[PDB]
């Protein structure tokens, strides 16, 4: 008593959804993408240290910052037809692999493994067009 | 253009007794490095193809820039967020796409 405190971290998979945002394809075709990510805590101590106080929002912020970068870098090389016709989720799987294992038993500092976060699935919910392009279609 | 930079602090004596407000100095250095990197490359490559070399150059430039300061800060990740053109020309981009559709 009065010496040891306890902090609780939920090991259940957390779901973080991203609101509508615009991405630029290889032909400057603007797209509006809705996507969600599912993540779990790998090392509870490391996750508690990396995010001040173990707050979920602080980790979600870093996850947003990295996921946006990797997703934009992957979309930049692709056609809008390539994105829509994609059914195996190859780009999403590559984004997940980049998020889990970064670029330089060594752990890259920019990887999510350097934090206490493991990304288990990345999926895209809907791909829309700007209202002008939709009206033209 | 926007950018996010995530960093850690090591050897706190350097962080405390070297530069006044090391975070502000790092922010200014990051802005300078981003300006320098974007200056060299062209617009379309920045928009679509260079989004990987832009970040790679920016991180190296920031690391080289903050070296003389000898701050305690170590760099984890520099990630490129968005390079959208201004709204006024965004209207023209949308008009060009609509022009393709009208051509069909």
């Amino acid at each position: 008593p009065f010496i040891e405190t306890v902090k609780m971290l939920d090991a259940r998979i957390q779901t973080m959804d991203n609101q509508a945002d615009r991405f630029v394809t290889k032909e400057k075709k603007d797209l509006i993408v809705d996507s969600y990510i599912k993540w779990r805590i790998s090392d509870f101590s490391r996750y508690y240290l990396a995010t001040g106080g173990g707050d979920i929002s602080q980790a979600e912020v870093l996850l947003k910052r990295k996921f946006s970068d990797r997703l934009r870098s992957e979309i930049g090389r692709l056609d809008v037809k390539d994105i829509v016709t994609d059914s195996r989720g190859r780009l999403t799987l590559e984004v997940r692999d980049a998020l889990n294992s970064g670029s330089a038993p060594v752990i890259n500092p920019n990887s999510m493994a350097a934090l206490g976060i493991e990304v288990v699935d990345v999926r895209i919910k809907q791909i829309n067009l700007p209202t002008e392009v939709s009206e033209a279609i | 253009v926007e950018m996010n930079v995530q960093y850690r602090v090591t050897n706190p004596e350097k962080y405390l007794y070297s530069v006044t407000s090391p975070d502000d100095s790092l922010r200014q250095a990051t802005d300078s490095a981003l300006r320098g990197v974007i200056g060299k490359y062209t617009m379309d490559r920045i928009l679509t193809e260079g989004r990987t070399v832009i970040r790679s150059d920016t991180q190296r430039e920031l690391e080289e820039t903050i070296r003389p300061y000898d701050m305690g800060i170590t760099l984890l990740d520099v990630n490129f967020q968005a390079a959208r053109p201004p709204e006024e020309v965004k209207a023209a981009f949308d008009d060009a796409i609509a022009a393709r559709e009208n051509e069909q």
